[PDB]
């Protein structure tokens, strides 16, 4: 119980749905982080489910235009929450 | 690749009279320098998928 995760999230829908594999508590705010965000940014999830929805108004996007060591692809997206149960 | 005038070198003193002669002096320099041109690049790549 009281297990923390670190897991990438590769996005889904044209609203930006969001499933996560474990459930956050039930008020801890989850943070998503990389994936060009600017500076890491908390959601509240539903408690009892796993679906987010990605505000579509994007706080930062630090993109890399021109690079040939990695051909300025992506860093990938993460988040980072805590799942199971106190007691 | 290009000339250069070093120096003129003293050519001829104030000689004296009465001496049916004369002095060869000291010639003067011209030297012959040269340059290259250097090059410079760089690269640059994208992905063609963000660029679409």
């Amino acid at each position: 119980p009281e297990k923390t995760i670190v897991e990438p999230i590769r996005l889904k829908g044209r609203r930006g749905k969001i499933i996560l594999s474990a459930t956050p508590i039930a008020g801890r705010p989850v943070v998503f982080y990389g994936g060009g965000l600017g500076s890491p940014l908390e959601l509240i999830p539903r408690p009892g489910s796993n679906v987010l929805f990605f505000p579509y108004g994007s706080p930062d996007r630090f993109q890399t235009w021109g690079d040939c060591h990695t051909c300025d692809v992506e860093s990938q997206l993460m988040a980072t929450y805590v799942t199971g149960r106190r007691c | 690749t290009y000339m250069k005038i070093a120096d003129y070198g003293q050519l001829g003193e104030y000689t004296c009279d009465a001496k049916c002669d004369a002095e060869f002096g000291e010639p003067g320099n011209i030297r012959h320098l040269e340059g290259k041109t250097y090059d410079y690049r760089g690269v640059f790549c994208f992905n063609r998928k963000n660029l679409q």
